[PDB]
């Protein structure tokens, strides 16, 4: 399965679709630089809209507990 | 593997069964996950080339895995000989041949000459040319066996 | 089993008729010449009409990473 | 088996229950499947003939398989007569005498006359011979024993 | 159980037959050449009618691998 | 058993729990099947009749068999006793006294006799003597043992 094809289900929490993102990341042997590009771009893009809507309320520089704990009660 | 005896020389050791089974036991149940890589790693640790094909022939399962790896080791092996041509004239009677691909593959080679490369100074890290194609050639299956 | 007898079924994915392949292959000891003739004769084949219709599509020179993702879908 | 002990001469060991066992377990487990061969020849490395007659004669089960083997160490055995004839006249006082099939396949042999062929100067490979015979008949086992 | 209650069934394959014939003979202690002499003979003697007149259009000579492979359709 | 130290000598070392344990799962596994004899043969490598009977009371069921044995053992030992008279005259200061059927079962030696008689020169091979017992008594009970 290619890195494009992982997005958050509709009912899935964020918390179990960041493990498939980082497990997946985890198969990508690309340069750090584009890693980081991939991290901050792709994550919150297939995100679901509930958590998504949060998560641009958290603005930039956000960190992984806080979105973690930013997306729990969706 | 040739490992280092307590009178402070490099000499070779045998593997061990449960040293053995665990290789096995990691195939059998992460089969083409990345885990296996380090997994690999570690248990490679002061290996020899003949104790690395033990290891590739006593795979049982994923044929098709296992075939593309033989063919990546070969092409590696090619480009190995292709980038390191033999050298100028006949071999010194006080000095050792240099390996080809298929040395360093095992193929072509004996222990005792596995072991006179490593042992010797300077030393040539023969393993480490085979991990390289090993870990290449699982960055190959890992990317395709990715679904 | 023989390796003649090495079929691909009608809904059976290649993927697990190259691994049956390669362990028969595996059994048979001939010279390495004879078993890339095989290798190329014989596993395309007894293949499937809807991946073999595939693979002739990928002309000669082809490698098995590329024949696999080519009949993935099949 | 005949290992090297620290002070740096050979001297035999006796091969480990759990060593057995895992000998048990492939054949268990893998029944006459190739990777019992890789197998085999790691667990027999610098193993004795009395010792492979122990790892044989252990087995249970698959008697068919069994018997078309030793019958094959036979065949190989008396083709070893076969082809090295004895040598000429009485036995030397300072030597010690050739094998026959027989004192390869260990019968003839005692497992001091064991370790007095292969730990002296020159060694002879009698475990290597046996092996080859081992893995020819091996051959013969698998090439059946496919369906 | 006794070496000569040792026999094939109907529908048993020979093979199966071999493998109680050489665990049976495994538990007789006799001189090798009686043993020789109940291999040639008891095996053959006590093989079922389909497998018997395969086993005598073998001739004398034969070896268990041909005898193993002869045997296997009935 | 008596096994070999380091330092070149024959000293007595205790038989190890996964060994004894191992010999109790063989009986409780394979009963009286044929490949206990080898096993029995393996796990046999340098013990004392001490240890012998240690095994053979260590066992839990099969008592009509173990009585069989039992009675087997002793005549054997009668007839060791039988065969070999007791020498003439009153025993030597500066000699060790010869074996009877019941030290060879252990019964009448201590092991510092037992370790006398297996590590001086000439050596006594008492276990070899009690082995054959044991596996001809094997054979008694297999053969009656046989359905």
């Amino acid at each position: 399965t290619s890195i494009l094809d992982i997005r958050q289900g509709p009912k899935e929490p964020f918390r179990d679709y960041v493990d498939r993102f980082y497990k997946t990341l985890r198969a990508e042997q690309a340069s750090q630089e584009v890693k980081n590009w991939m991290t901050e771009t792709l994550l919150v893009q297939n995100a679901n809209p509930d958590c998504k809507t949060i998560l641009k309320a958290l603005g930039p520089g956000a960190t992984l507990e806080e979105m973690m704990t930013a997306c729990q009660g969706v | 593997p040739i490992v280092q005896n307590l009178q402070g020389q490099m000499v070779h050791q045998a593997i061990s069964p449960r040293t053995l089974n665990a290789w096995v036991k990691v195939v059998e149940e992460k089969a083409f996950s990345p885990e296996v890589i380090p997994m690999f790693s570690a248990l490679s640790e002061g290996a020899t080339p003949q104790d690395l094909n033990t290891m590739l022939n006593t795979v049982g399962g994923h044929q098709a895995a296992m075939q593309m790896l033989k063919e990546t080791i070969n092409e590696e092996a090619a480009e190995w000989d292709r980038l390191h041509p033999v050298h100028a004239g006949p071999i010194a009677p006080g000095q050792m041949r240099e390996p080809r691909g298929s040395d360093i593959a095992g193929t072509t080679s004996t222990l005792q000459e596995q072991i006179g490369w490593m042992t010797h100074n300077p030393p040539i890290p023969v393993g480490e040319i085979y991990k390289r194609w090993i870990i290449l050639g699982l960055n190959k299956i890992v990317r395709m066996y990715s679904p």
